[PDB]
C-alpha cells in the first residue's frame, strides 16, 4: 500500500489536492453504505485500492487480510515487540 | 493434538524447490528450541553427492587450456563443481566423462555410478569445437556439510573440487504466538530451500530422523588435617627438609601423595619412607 | 552502523595477513559463499574469490593491473 | 522398459494386507535400564511378561518401507467389499503401489468359511479361503516383478496350499528375472509345534532366499535350540544375549544364502556372512502401551531398514562396515516405529477409547474429605506433636 | 459381558443347542489388538443384549485347541450359527463393528 | 475436465525495452506483413478511469 | 561394544538439594557435537518439568504481611520458605498435601503429609519455628508443570539450576571426530542422570511430529475405520466414490504410462482429470500415441 500511495502521487500535480479528493471519495463510499465500512473494511484502504485497481493493477479489496492460522475462535495474536 | 502441515510448495527450477511447513500447538519456548534444532539439523547433517575430485586423461599437458576445448581447465572445475547429484552411495564411487568431438559436454554426458542420479542434465561442463576426444575421471562422494576434507590423493596429478555438500540451501524459522488469557499457544513455521536432489518434505523428514539419531545414544544401556603441620611432627631434619623443598608443608598434602612420587624427589631414600609411616602410626 | 562497518571491513592485508613475506577458496556464486560461511568453513573476513557473470561494478582504485600473465596460446590473465 | 525404472529400485512385498495381524508371540529379554523402571513404574507402563511378536504381514512392510522414502509394491488380493476397498485405499495413501493387487469380486476379505466338525473333537478345516488367500499364478503381476530389483515374502503365505503354489512360482519368476530374494519368516502360530513340520514347509523356500531375517527365538527353534537363559529378570547378563557363533548356524546354511540377520528386536542385531559375522547393540527402552506391547511395528521397521540399506547399495551385501551400518539403521528404523505407534494409538483408558500419555500420567487430586490430605473440620483433626 | 471360558466348556456349549449366535474370541494376554477387539466386542454385546453369546478363549492356555481351530495368529474371531447346517465364519484381524454386524445379520 | 477438453514480435524487441524501464500492460506486439501493430494480449476490462497501457 | 560411548564421568552431591553430574560422549563426527549440546542445553534449561507448592491456605490471618502469635516467622516469610521445598512427583494434576501440627517446636520439610505420588528431596528444609504450643493447621496444593508460576505461591518449576557442555578435537583428523562433555546441576529432585536421560526423551518426543503422518492425509487411533464408515454410508443412497479418493493403480494402464504419471505426482484419479494435454505432451516417454489411449481408457471408465 506504501508503493501504491507513491505510485497514485506520480499523476497528481498537488499532493493535498489528491489527499483532498481522496477523503471526498472515501466520504461518499461511507455515506452510500455505511454499514460496510469501521471494521475489516476501510474506507480510505478501499478508495485507495479502487484507484490502484483503476489503472489495471490487480489489488485485495481495501487492502483487507486476515490470519488464517488463529487457532479458533477468542485467540489474539501476542505480538513480540 | 499435535500436528504438522505443508503451507506452501514450488518449483522455480530444476535446480531450485522451496516449501514452507507448519507445526501446532506447541508450548511457550518449545518452538524456538525446535526451529534451531531443525535448522542446524538442514544445514549440516544431511548428507548430500558431489564431485570431489576430477582427472584429465590424454595428456593435457598440465596447462591451463586444452586443444580444441573452449573452456579453460579451472573453467572446466568450476562447471563441474555446480553439477547437482542425488545418490544413496557408500564410500566413494567414480564417474567417467568420454565425448567424442565438437559439441557441447553438459551433465547428460556423465557416466554414472549405480546409485548416483543426475538432477539437472542440461548443466553445462565444457564446449568442444575441434573433434578431440575428452576424457575426464570424475571422483563422486557423499558426505554431511558440517564434514571436512578426506584423505588427499597427492597423485597422479587430480585436480580436487572444492565441493560444499549443502543440498539445503536455506532453512529458516519463525514463530507465531496466541492466546486468550491464561492459556497460551504458539505455531512453528519452517522455510526450506533445497537444490532439487531433495524435495523440502524430504530434508524436512531426514533433519527429524538425524536429530533423533544424534540422540538416541544417551538412551543407551550395557550389557552386564590441614592444622596439623610437619614442623609439630618430630622428624629427622634430613626427612623435614627434604618436604619443603618439594613444598609440602602440611599432614594433609604429605597424606595427598603416595609412595611413588615421594622417592622421586632428590635426596629421598627407602629408609626415609618406613620411618614416615612408622611416626604416623604412633601419632 | 558498527554492524554494517565490521561487516563490510575487509580481509586483513599485508604484514597484518602473513607473518613472512610471501616471496583462497573460489566460489562459482555467493550462495555458494554464503552456504560455506553458514558451515563455518569460512569466516567473515577471510578472503575468497567470486565469479563474477554480470558487468565489471566494483569500486576499486583506478588503476592499472599488477601483473599480466600472458600466455603464448593467447590468453592472458590481468 | 527399462529406461522407466528410475530410483530407488521397486521392492515387491508378497502376500497379505492384514489389519493389525499377529503371527505369533514368544517370551523375549531386552536392554532395559531397571533403576529408571523401579523409579518411574507409577508413570511407565510396562508388560508383567515380555513377549514380543516378529513382526506382521507384507503390507505392513510395504508401508514402512515406503515411510522410510523407498519404492515398495504390495502383491497380493482383496475383495470388493468394504473393508477390502478401505484396506487397498490405506495401502494407496500410504504411498504403496497397489497396481499388482487383484481385486476380486468373489471372495470377501479376511473372512473364510469353515467347517467345523462336530463328532469327534473340534477341527475348522478352511473350505472357502479368504481374499488375502486366493491369488492364482495367473494373477501374478509379472512387469512389478521385471521392475522390482527385490522379492518379499512371509511364511504366512505358505499356510494355503494353492497360496503356497503362487508364492513358489513368483519367487521363481522374481529368480528368473534376476532379484533378490528376501525371506521375513515370522513364523506362524500354528508352526510352533512340531519343528519337523516347519522344516518340511519352508525347506523349498529356505533354499531359494538370498536374505533370511529370523529372530532369536525362530533361530533357536529351528536349530533345536532350548532357551537356556532366564526371562523377566531385572539386570542386562550376557547370556540373554548371545551371538551364536557360525557353526551354530552352519546347518540353516545353504549354496545361494548371502545374508543372515537374527534379531532380538530393537536391543541387537546379528548378521551372518560366509566370511563376516558380527552383532549391533540397539536401544528397547521404547514408549509401550498396552495396545502396542506386542512390538510388531519395531519388527516392520527393522525388516523396512534392512531391505532399504540392502536395495541402495546392493553390491556392499559382504562388506562388513556397511553391514553393522545396515543393521543400525534398521535399529533406528524400528525403534522410531515402536515410538510413533505407541503415540498413534495412546493407552486403554467401532467402540475404541484411548487416552494419551499426558492423561495416563495424571493421578487423581487426593481431595477426598475422609482423606488424610484435606483440611476437616476442626471437631476431627487429629494433630501430630512436633 | 465377555466370559472367559476354557476348551471343554467351549465343546461343552458347541455340542450344546443354542438359540442364538454365538462368537467366540481367540485372544491373548500380550496382544494390544486383542484389547482393541475386546472393547469391540464389549460394545458389541452392549449392542446385543441377550439375542447374542460373545465368549473369550486364551489361546496360551488353549495353544492345542486353538492349533485344532486352525487358528493362525491373534485376533481371531469365530461366529457359530445357531443352525447346525450353516458354517462357522473365521475372521482374522481387527474388523470393524459394521462387518460383526452385517456377518450377524446375513450369514447367521 | 481439463484432460476430456500475424505473427509474435521478436521477444528481444520487448526486452530491451523492459530492461530500461519500458512496460507495456495486457498487450502484446505482433508483426505482420503490413508493418508492427499493438494488439491487446487479453481482455482490457473497462473500468472507471483511463488504464494505463505504455510507460 | 559400541563405537560410541556415553559414560558418567563424575558424579558429586555438593548438598542434599545440588547435584553434580558430567558426561563425556565420543567419537562424534564434525558438527554432530555442536548440535547435541545446544539442543540438550535448551532442553535442560527449558523442557524438564519439576513439582512445587503452589498454594497455601491459612485460616486465621488478615492478609500475607501479617504476625502470628507465638510463631517467630510472619507468614510472608512462612510463604517465602514453603516457595523453597524441592519435591518430586511423574505425575500431573493438581495434588494437595497438608502441615497439621501443634507446638512448640521446628517445622520442617519432613511434617508436610504428602499423598502418595509426591516426594520430598530435603527433610531438613525450614518453614517455621513455633515457640509456644499453638495450633497451625496449612493446606497445600501441589503440582507439577514447566517454566514458573489461599495465598498464591510463586513456584519455580525448574529443577535443573544450571548445565554447560564442551568440545574437544578427538584426535588426528581421519574423520575429524570430537569429545562431548555435559555438565549439569540439579536441585535433588532428580539426578543429573535423570536430567540427561528425561531432555534426551523430550527432545525426540519434540522432533517425533514430524515423522507422522502429514495433516489432513487420512479421511475423518485407527485411520482405517473412518473411511471403512465412509464407504458403509455411500453404500446406502449410492452415489459411488469421488475421484480424488481413486487412484491411478486401479486403473488398468500401461506400465509404462503408470510410471511417467508417478514420477510427475500424480496420483489419484482427481489430479488426473484436472491435468492438461499438453503438459502430459511436456513430459517424455508419453507420445500423443499415449495421449489417446489413455483417453480411451478413461472413457472405457
Ligand atoms: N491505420 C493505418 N493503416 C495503414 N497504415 C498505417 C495505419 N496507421 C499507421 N500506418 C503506417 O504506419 C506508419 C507509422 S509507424 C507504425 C508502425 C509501422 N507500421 C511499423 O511496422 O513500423 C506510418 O508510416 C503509416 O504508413
Amino acid at each position: 500500500m506504501t508503493m501504491d500511495i507513491e505510485r497514485l502521487l506520480l499523476s497528481e500535480d498537488n499532493r493535498f489536492e489528491f489527499v483532498n479528493s481522496v477523503a471526498a471519495e472515501a466520504t461518499e463510499y461511507v455515506e452510500k453504505n455505511r454499514d460496510e465500512y469501521g471494521g475489516t473494511k476501510k474506507a480510505i484502504f478501499h478508495v485507495l485500492s479502487n484507484r490502484v485497481n483503476d489503472l489495471g493493477f490487480d489489488r485485495p479489496e481495501a487492502y483487507a487480510e486476515s490470519d488464517p492460522y488463529k487457532p479458533g475462535p477468542g485467540y489474539l495474536k501476542e505480538y513480540y515487540t | 493434538t499435535l500436528q504438522w502441515k505443508c503451507v506452501e510448495s514450488r518449483r522455480d527450477s530444476k535446480r531450485l524447490y522451496y516449501g514452507r511447513f507448519i507445526l501446532s500447538p506447541l508450548m511457550k519456548g518449545q518452538a524456538d528450541t525446535i526451529g534451531i534444532a531443525m535448522r542446524r539439523a538442514l544445514l549440516g547433517e544431511i548428507e548430500g553427492t558431489c564431485i570431489t575430485r576430477a582427472k584429465f586423461e590424454n595428456i593435457p599437458h598440465d596447462y591451463s587450456n586444452i586443444v580444441g576445448i573452449q573452456e579453460s581447465v579451472h573453467e572446466i572445475l568450476m562447471n563441474l563443481n555446480e553439477i547437482v547429484l542425488k545418490s544413496n552411495l557408500y564410500g566413494t564411487r567414480n564417474a567417467l566423462i568420454c565425448v567424442q568431438g565438437p559439441g557441447y559436454i553438459t551433465a547428460r554426458d556423465i557416466i554414472l555410478p549405480p546409485s548416483v542420479e543426475i538432477v539437472d542434465n542440461t548443466q553445462h561442463i565444457a564446449t568442444l569445437t575441434e573433434p578431440i576426444n575428452l576424457c575426464i575421471g570424475l571422483k563422486i562422494e557423499r558426505n554431511r556439510g558440517y564434514s571436512l576434507k578426506m584423505s588427499n590423493n597427492f597423485e597422479d596429478r587430480s585436480y580436487p573440487i572444492d565441493a560444499v555438500f549443502m543440498p539445503v540451501q536455506n532453512a529458516n524459522h519463525s514463530i507465531h504466538s496466541y492466546g486468550n488469557g491464561n492459556e497460551k499457544q504458539e505455531i512453528l513455521f519452517i522455510e526450506i530451500w533445497t537444490n532439487g536432489s531433495l524435495t523440502p518434505k524430504e530434508a524436512l523428514h531426514e533433519a527429524s530422523r538425524n536429530l533423533i539419531n544424534l540422540f538416541i545414544p544417551f538412551l543407551h544401556v550395557e550389557e552386564e588435617f590441614q592444622y596439623i603441620f610437619i614442623d609439630q611432627l618430630e622428624l629427622p631434619p634430613r626427612i623435614y627438609n627434604c618436604l619443603k623443598k618439594s613444598n609440602i608443608h602440611t599432614l594433609l598434602d604429605l597424606l595427598n601423595n603416595s609412595q611413588e612420587d615421594l622417592i622421586k624427589m632428590e635426596h629421598f631414600h627407602i629408609e626415609d619412607v618406613k620411618k614416615l609411616l612408622d611416626i604416623l602410626e604412633k601419632k | 552502523l558498527i554492524g554494517l562497518y565490521v561487516l563490510t571491513s575487509g580481509t586483513r592485508r599485508g604484514i597484518c595477513a602473513n607473518r613472512y613475506n610471501p616471496c583462497e577458496p573460489f566460489f562459482c556464486n555467493s550462495y555458494d559463499a554464503i552456504g560455506a560461511y553458514r558451515q563455518k568453513r569460512i569466516n567473515l573476513d577471510s578472503p575468497l574469490w567470486l565469479r563474477w557473470q554480470l558487468d565489471q561494478r566494483v569500486i576499486a582504485s583506478k588503476e592499472v593491473p599488477i601483473e599480466v600473465h600472458y600466455e603464448s596460446f593467447g590468453n592472458y590473465h590481468e | 522398459i527399462s529406461h522407466t525404472y528410475g530410483w530407488p529400485p521397486l521392492v515387491c512385498c508378497f502376500g497379505s494386507a492384514q489389519h493389525a495381524f499377529v503371527p505369533s508371540g514368544r517370551p523375549a529379554n531386552r536392554l532395559l535400564d531397571y533403576e529408571r523402571q523401579e523409579r518411574m513404574k507409577d508413570a511407565v507402563w510396562a508388560p508383567e511378561k515380555y513377549i514380543r511378536a516378529p513382526g506382521g504381514c507384507a503390507g505392513g512392510v510395504a508401508i514402512a518401507l515406503a515411510s522410510l522414502g523407498g519404492k515398495a509394491a504390495f502383491m497380493g488380493k482383496l475383495g470388493d467389499d468394504d473393508f477390502g476397498q478401505a484396506m487397498l485405499y490405506y495401502l494407496n495413501v500410504c504411498q504403496v503401489q497397489t497396481r499388482s493387487v487383484k481385486i476380486d469380486s468373489k471372495r470377501v476379505t479376511a473372512c473364510s468359511t469353515m467347517k467345523i466338525s462336530k463328532r469327534g473333537r473340534l477341527k475348522s478345516t478352511c473350505v472357502k479361503p479368504c481374499a488375502e488367500d486366493s491369488l492364482s499364478k495367473s494373477e501374478i503381476n509379472v512387469d512389478v516383478l521385471k521392475e522390482a530389483k527385490m522379492f518379499y515374502f512371509t511364511t504366512h503365505s505358505l499356510l494355503d496350499k494353492k497360496m503356497m503354489s503362487t508364492t513358489l512360482q513368483a519367487i521363481k519368476i522374481s529368480k528368473q528375472l534376476g532379484n533378490v530374494i528376501f525371506y521375513d519368516l515370522n513364523l506362524p502360530l500354528p508352526l510352533w509345534q512340531s519343528l519337523e513340520e516347519t522344516k518340511s514347509l519352508i525347506q523349498e523356500v529356505w533354499d531359494l532366499a538370498d536374505v533370511i531375517e529370523v529372530t532369536k527365538q525362530e533361530l533357536e527353534f529351528l536349530c533345536g535350540i532350548e532357551p537356556t537363559e532366564e526371562f523377566d529378570t531385572k539386570n542386562n547378563d550376557s547370556s540373554k544375549f548371545v551371538h551364536y557363533e557360525p557353526e551354530t548356524v552352519e546347518p540353516l546354511w545353504h549354496e545361494n544364502l548371502k545374508i543372515l540377520f537374527v534379531t532380538n528386536g530393537t536391543s541387537k542385531i546379528h548378521y551372518y556372512t560366509k566370511e563376516h559375522n558380527g552383532a549391533v547393540l540397539g536401544m528397547e527402552d521404547v514408549p509401550i502401551t498396552p495396545f502396542t506391547r506386542d512390538m510388531s511395528a519395531s519388527g516392520d521397521g527393522i525388516v523396512a531398514g534392512l531391505i532399504r540399506m540392502l536395495t541402495v547399495q546392493p553390491d556392499l551385501m559382504n562388506d562388513k562396515g556397511y553391514l553393522e551400518r545396515t543393521a543400525r539403521y534398521a535399529i533406528e528404523c524400528g525403534v522410531v516405529d515402536q515410538w510413533l505407534l505407541a503415540q498413534t494409538r495412546g493407552y486403554p483408558p467401532n467402540g475404541i477409547r484411548s487416552i494419551t500419555e499426558r492423561e495416563y500420567r495424571t493421578s487423581k487430586p487426593y481431595d477426598e474429605p475422609d482423606g488424610p490430605y484435606v483440611m476437616k473440620p476442626v471437631e476431627e483433626r487429629e494433630y501430630r506433636k512436633l | 459381558l465377555v466370559r472367559k471360558l476354557s476348551a471343554q466348556e467351549l465343546q461343552d456349549l458347541v455340542k450344546g443347542e443354542r438359540k442364538v449366535p454365538l462368537i467366540v474370541d481367540f485372544y491373548a494376554t500380550w496382544c494390544g489388538p486383542c484389547i482393541l477387539m475386546a472393547q469391540e466386542l464389549e460394545m458389541l454385546a452392549v449392542e446385543y443384549e441377550s439375542n447374542a453369546m460373545i465368549v473369550k478363549v486364551d489361546t496360551d492356555d488353549e495353544y492345542e485347541f486353538a492349533r485344532d481351530m486352525q487358528v493362525r495368529g491373534l485376533p481371531t474371531l469365530f461366529f457359530i450359527s445357531p443352525d447346525p447346517s450353516k458354517d462357522a465364519i473365521r475372521t482374522e484381524g481387527l474388523i470393524p463393528l459394521q462387518m460383526m454386524r452385517d456377518i450377524i445379520d446375513n450369514d447367521m | 475436465f481439463p484432460l476430456f477438453q500475424l505473427e509474435s514480435a521478436d521477444p528481444d524487441f520487448y526486452k530491451i525495452g523492459y530492461v530500461r524501464r519500458v512496460r507495456a500492460y495486457g498487450v502484446e506486439f505482433k508483426e505482420g506483413p503490413d508493418g508492427f501493430g499493438i494488439y491487446a494480449s487479453k481482455d482490457i476490462e473497462p473500468r472507471r478511469r483511463a488504464r494505463v497501457i505504455m510507460e
